[PDB]
């Protein structure tokens, strides 16, 4: 549900992300800020302090999967749910995540990208985004719907 | 709020500096973009971009955080009446306090480069949640 | 999503109540425990105590209104979604109500359910009614997914 | 909490008795069947009707009820080693305390005709949501 004005928004800054580095930045932060969601990471290891989660190695390589998925729902912004089906029974039937988590990833991602490019990210490219995140929440939640 | 946790927020937001009030304007405006159900609760604004109301309202905001940072180990006396005028007088739904916090992260980060790490990222956001939750303790 | 056993749950509870006093007893309590949604009754005048909400004729009138959307959703728990589209465009883009307020009321719903029939309303019987109030809440936010 | 809500939930529960042990339990498995997501944090219990670890876990959350109700006034201080231990060890998902919280309502509402009132219901909601806050202020 995106107006030209907002896709015009969400792939211009999206053509400039450096899709080796922010997922795993956001994956990263998300087990700092919200650190129980390190209860699905165990395997991970090293998760001890702020530095440690960022330069883990496991946690950079994870990320870059997550936001693999990331770019393939802006590619489908219409057919989320198709999309993000078979991560969704992952997520839901199986890893029982709680879908608020969705959320949370979804907004640290946009913290990360107002991070990194600062004035570029404008309220209205931020509304987009939101908007993006969003969806693939609730994407990725719909097992539980 | 963890001792390390009040220096990053006494840090970050040192950083802030004289654009706080411009920094509280751009978080609402970023709340009111991005979640329009937040608009309702001023109806008497002219919400448009470049508002004095909005500029007025995000120095006030600010304001409030700044006081909050001073008085961090003795919050709920410092917002009380902060607390009474959003629980009582606005009944603001808690979800919103949330979603203002989200955006004063995310104007923060835009304003912030060197500051808004992982762990100051952290203790911000324990420190707006303080914030909201006593803002939200007296319905 | 409901198996024939919930179905079956859920119908034979609702069959007993009634209709004319659960819908007000149910917004009254949210009205009661989560105040910020008075914010949206101003019209409905006295909600200055307990008793005030309870006893207060509007409140008891539009709960009816609201439980009688309710047993429309039972009659067509497999499209949500087209029964709440209209009640959805009201709640979402008319009156902007955060949908997380659907939730809630769902949630006291349940409490009235388990209030009015005790030991009837099972741990069984209280799952099948959460995944409806989960579904009728998530329909009537659509306009906002 | 105000004096009125503290009264109600001495009343409300006062009221529980020697069934506290028992609604416990049935708040856990409401929990259990509503929101399977939260038995992931049992993986070592049987979840099934009448599971005597079930039953054994629902008296130490009755119980640490009764502890902050008995201490309503100094709940941090008396939460404090729960606090630590849910979000440290555990680290529970503060949603999920909102999931048990309604549970515990409603189990009391099936067990508490009477008891059960608008104004009760809506202390013993507060009630809950304070020890959430305190159970979840460790992260
Ligand atoms: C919100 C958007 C999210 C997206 C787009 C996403 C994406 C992904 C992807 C692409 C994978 C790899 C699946 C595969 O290798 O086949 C994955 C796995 C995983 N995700 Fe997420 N994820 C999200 C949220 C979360 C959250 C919030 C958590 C936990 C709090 C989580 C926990 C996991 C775990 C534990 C795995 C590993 C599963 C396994 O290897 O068995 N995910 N996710
Ligand atoms: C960290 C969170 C917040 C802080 C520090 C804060 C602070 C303030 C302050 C300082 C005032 C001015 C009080 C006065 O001048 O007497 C105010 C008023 C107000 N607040 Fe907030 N607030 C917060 C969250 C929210 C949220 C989330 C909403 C709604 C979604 C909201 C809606 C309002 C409204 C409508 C007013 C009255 C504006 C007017 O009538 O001019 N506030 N708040
Ligand atoms: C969660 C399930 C809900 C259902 C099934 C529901 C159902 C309804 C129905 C059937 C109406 C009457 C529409 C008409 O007369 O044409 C209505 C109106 C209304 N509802 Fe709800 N409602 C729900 C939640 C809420 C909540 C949580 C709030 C506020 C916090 C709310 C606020 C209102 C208001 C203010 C109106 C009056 C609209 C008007 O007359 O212009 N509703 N709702
Ligand atoms: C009002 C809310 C709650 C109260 C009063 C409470 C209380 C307790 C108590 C008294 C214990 C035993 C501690 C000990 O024996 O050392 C415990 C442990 C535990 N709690 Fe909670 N709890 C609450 C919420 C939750 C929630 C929401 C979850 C998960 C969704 C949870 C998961 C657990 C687990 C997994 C254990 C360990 C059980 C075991 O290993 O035997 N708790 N809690």
């Amino acid at each position: 549900h995106l107006t030209p004005e907002e896709k015009s928004a969400v792939t211009a800054l999206w053509g400039k992300v450096n899709v080796d580095e922010v997922g795993g930045e956001a994956l990263g932060r998300l087990l700092v800020v919200y650190p129980w969601t390190q209860r699905f990471f165990e395997s991970f290891g090293d998760l001890s302090t702020p530095d440690a989660v960022m330069g883990n190695p496991k946690v950079k390589a994870h990320g870059k999967k997550v936001l693999g998925a990331f770019s393939d729902g802006l590619a489908h912004l219409d057919n989320l749910k198709g999309t993000f089906a078979t991560l969704s029974e992952l997520h839901c039937d199986k890893l029982h995540v709680d879908p608020e988590n969705f959320r949370l990833l979804g907004n640290v991602l946009v913290c990360v990208l107002a991070h990194h490019f600062g004035k570029e990210f404008t309220p209205p490219v931020q509304a987009a985004y939101q908007k993006v995140v969003a969806g693939v929440a609730n994407a990725l939640a719909h097992k539980y719907h | 709020l963890s001792p390390a946790d009040k220096t990053n927020v006494k840090a970050a937001w040192g950083k802030v500096g004289a654009h706080a009030g411009e920094y509280g304007a751009e978080a609402l405006e970023r709340m009111f973009l991005s979640f329009p159900t937040t608009k309702t609760y001023f109806p008497h604004f002219d919400l448009s971009h470049g508002s004095a109301q909005v500029k007025g309202h995000g120095k006030k905001v600010a304001d409030a955080l700044t006081n909050a940072v001073a008085h961090v180990d003795d919050m709920p006396n410092a917002l009380s009446a902060l607390s009474d005028l959003h629980a009582h007088k606005l009944r603001v739904d808690p979800v919103n306090f949330k979603l203002l916090s989200h955006c004063l992260l995310v104007t923060l980060a835009a304003h912030l480069p060197a500051e808004f790490t992982p762990a100051v990222h952290a203790s911000l956001d324990k420190f707006l949640a303080s914030v909201s939750t006593v803002l939200t303790s007296k319905y």
